[PDB]
């Protein structure tokens, strides 16, 4: 095809970063413009995760030959090109998360997180449920250390601090289903959750675990690919199969259901997030097709930017 | 040029990074040193507490 | 622009050094309750093994 | 009003404390760096740290922007002050390593950790030094603190790696000590007593003479001494603007092969410039002089500024 691998946004959506089947890209969002481009002649990075803008990248071999193998994490120096840090595991690595002085890494049943040092020392181990997707966020904010995971039962979301780990954790019934997605505004203050069933999106104080607001995407199931909220967290965006955006409003009484939402013509999955401009939504899609939409009060949607990112 | 303060600044922020990754290690291996021996003192202490 | 470029990377030298500043505050910290608790076992040890 | 001047470790910079606040210039060629009001007052003592965002800040004159018993690291890229230390006495000057801060009051030494909160590590005792005389090697590997001894006209030097080791102390002169200085390595100790008619330059490994050189046969308050790149020259200001020129390696040639007056008399410090040939002079009037000197011996005035001025 066209050897994209993993498409992912930094903590802020500024960025986003691709894994290719020959290495690695990092791109900005808003203009989109090629940022960094790593090529591997030996094969191909399934995942990436930037911490904001500086030189660390976190990655997994991927592919059919893949650079690295799948249970080791790779840090990667940008401004020195070379690996520095890397941790072996016993299992496949599913996702990593990174903050300034933590690299939590997400395996199928487990998290475990580490010392963002030269020699990584194990901090804490979290048991998950079966988690194929490796469903994770990780506050990056100094002042404020949470990490939320999939908890053991069906549903639940599993919040822990990691700077006061000998509280109990916040146990969230979120959903009677398996969870299908979960993002945190840039604050760490509110969480946001969906089922397979995909026809409710939660949203949740990180600190009580109080139901701040359902938001109804629609009556029939869609698989939910990707949440984000806005700067503010006064807006988020949601995508779903066939490549629809939903937009609506986070935190507003008079918010319900979705004052916009567009379809991505060619249907392929997408994530999405907002621009820097406060009306702006953008979309990144497997086929590679970017898109930058504007909405209205209306809800009516214009399109503002079409490219193909993988091909600058 | 104006360029070259450009140059000077990345080897600035490169240097900074390896410094702040030994002091984060040396940090994170001396906390763990110090909850090493917090244990063998509580350990040492109630051992022989009950000796008495 | 270029001097945009200057903005940025003044702006992540002066928090990596803020960062320096405070890991090397919480070693030195460290580095002297580790020795405090090095000398209250040493006390602790030659009373228990006197006892 | 000029307060104070003081090369950094390298001479590559100058800085100034003044009634209004601190000022950095390079030295060569001369140019301002930096400019920092001050409505409030002065600062009496700026001490660098190389090229890097920290100075060390007291504050003086008539009416000073900090207590003179307080040593203030300012952040210059925050453009605030980040770490506060407050002593008993009056603070003289302070010297700068990445990893240390060190104190100089007038009759002893203290040397803080580089923190929020910075902890005492050692004291050393001094005789009454009111001119701050101290000298830290800013070098990574060497840490040669080198400050006067309890006894007339000695001088202590410390390793600050390696404390528990005895120091050497130098007997360098018969009188009260003027002026001390280090070369870049840390391997040569340049002195002065209050006679000034003699420098004397030792190894600090070893306390080991090396070379006994003249200023002259009559007295002088000597101000500054430096080595150049390779310590193969010192230059040395004396009264009247003089700075004389020596071959620290020859003990051949032990007076000065080369000297030139300032001309405007005024008390300055020296140092070389980045031509091997050039030796500059920051006076106390505010006048910049670079001199190029020749292998002959004969100099010539090259540049004058007021850099208080541009």
């Amino acid at each position: 095809g066209n050897g994209l691998l993993y498409a992912g946004f930094n903590q802020d959506h500024g960025c986003f970063a691709c894994g290719m089947e020959n290495g690695f890209r990092v791109y900005n969002t808003d203009p989109l413009k090629e940022k960094e481009k790593q090529e591997f002649l030996e094969g191909g990075v399934g995942h990436v995760e930037m911490l904001f803008r500086c030189n660390y990248l976190a990655l997994v071999g991927g592919g059919k030959k893949p650079k690295y193998p799948p249970n080791k994490v790779m840090i990667w120096d940008d401004l020195k090109k070379k690996t520095v840090i890397e941790i072996e595991f016993s299992t496949e690595v599913k996702a990593v998360k990174l903050r300034r002085d933590r690299i939590v890494v997400v395996l199928d049943s487990m998290i475990k997180v580490f010392t963002f040092t030269h020699n990584p020392h194990q901090l804490h181990v979290f048991e998950t449920c079966y988690n194929p997707k490796g469903l994770c966020v990780l506050c990056p904010n100094s002042n404020n250390s949470l990490l939320a995971f999939p908890g053991t039962h069906t549903g639940h979301v599993q919040l822990v601090d990691l700077a006061s780990t000998e509280k109990p954790p916040v146990d969230i019934p979120a959903h009677e289903g398996v969870l299908s997605c979960i993002a945190l505004n840039l604050q760490g203050t509110r969480i946001a959750t969906a089922s397979e069933k995909g026809t409710l999106i939660r949203i949740f104080d990180t600190s009580s675990g109080h139901l701040i607001q359902e938001l109804r995407r629609g009556s029939q199931a869609a698989n939910i690919y990707c949440i984000n909220f806005n700067q503010d967290a006064s807006l988020i965006c949601v995508s779903s199969d066939h490549g629809t955006v939903h937009i609506f409003a986070a935190e507003d009484p008079k918010s319900k259901w979705s004052f916009s939402k567009f379809q991505v013509p060619s249907g392929s999955p997408c994530i999405c997030a907002f621009g820097t401009e406060p009306n702006a939504v953008i979309a990144i899609c497997a086929d590679g097709s970017y898109y930058k939409f504007l909405f209205n009060p209306k809800g009516e949607c214009i399109r503002d930017v079409y490219a193909q990112f993988l091909e600058m | 040029m104006n360029e070259a303060k450009i140059a000077e600044c990345l080897q600035t922020i490169s240097d900074l990074e390896t410094e702040c990754l030994d002091l984060r290690t040396k940090l994170c291996d001396l906390e763990r040193a110090n909850q090493t021996l917090k244990d063998e003192y509580d350990a040492l202490q109630i051992t022989f507490t009950a000796l008495e």
